[PDB]
């Protein structure tokens, strides 16, 4: 029910699921 | 749509103005339950299926 | 929570003029719709005049079309009903009703309205 449009590189990420 | 096939369409991630609905000059039996239609535009809620 | 006081009735001859009123008191900004009713002796109470308070749109029945006018006075907090070109089929009890849920043309008795006490209008 959603849509979005966005070595040498290090694509770091951190994910959190709190309060819904 | 049809009444054997009134699909539960999901219109999402946009905005719907309702002030042009009162100035549409065509409404016959415009019925709002629960909340008044005056306070429909400013405050919204989830599950906006149509 | 909304109290309606109506006046302006009386007896007038055919072709004359009258001007009903219906003052509102209580939750005024929640009221979105004022409709005028009419109940003849031996007939069901039907819808005659209609007025959206927010929009200013007027809706009239086919038997009163071209003769009847409804107006809103927000300063005096009173809706009006001017009677022009009267005929002796208009001898009835008139009622003013208020709605805080929206507008519905045609008027229906079974909906939720704030009902007044009624005014006698007698024409002959």
């Amino acid at each position: 029910t959603f849509e979005y449009v966005s070595f040498k590189n290090l694509r770091e990420f951190v994910f959190k699921n709190i309060d819904g | 749509a049809s009444v054997y096939a009134w699909n539960r369409k999901r219109i999402s991630n946009c905005v719907a103005d309702y002030s042009v609905l009162y100035n549409s000059a065509s409404f016959s039996t415009f019925k709002c339950y629960g909340v008044s239609p005056t306070k429909l535009n400013d405050l919204c809620f989830t599950n906006v299926y149509a | 929570q909304v109290q309606l006081v109506e006046s302006g009735g009386g007896s007038v001859q055919a072709g004359g003029s009258l001007r009903l009123s219906c003052a509102a008191s209580g939750s005024i900004s929640s009221i979105t719709y004022l409709g005028w009713f009419r109940q003849a002796p031996g007939k069901e109470r039907e819808g005659v005049a209609a007025l959206i308070t927010v929009n200013g749109h007027t809706y009239y029945a086919d038997s009163v079309k071209g003769r009847f006018t409804v107006s809103l006075d927000n300063a005096k907090n009173t809706v009006y009903l001017q009677m022009n070109s009267l005929k002796p089929e208009d001898t009835a009890l008139y009622y003013c009703a208020a709605a805080a849920w929206g507008y519905a043309w045609p008027l229906h008795q079974d909906d939720y309205w704030y009902w007044g006490q009624g005014t006698q209008v007698t024409v002959s």
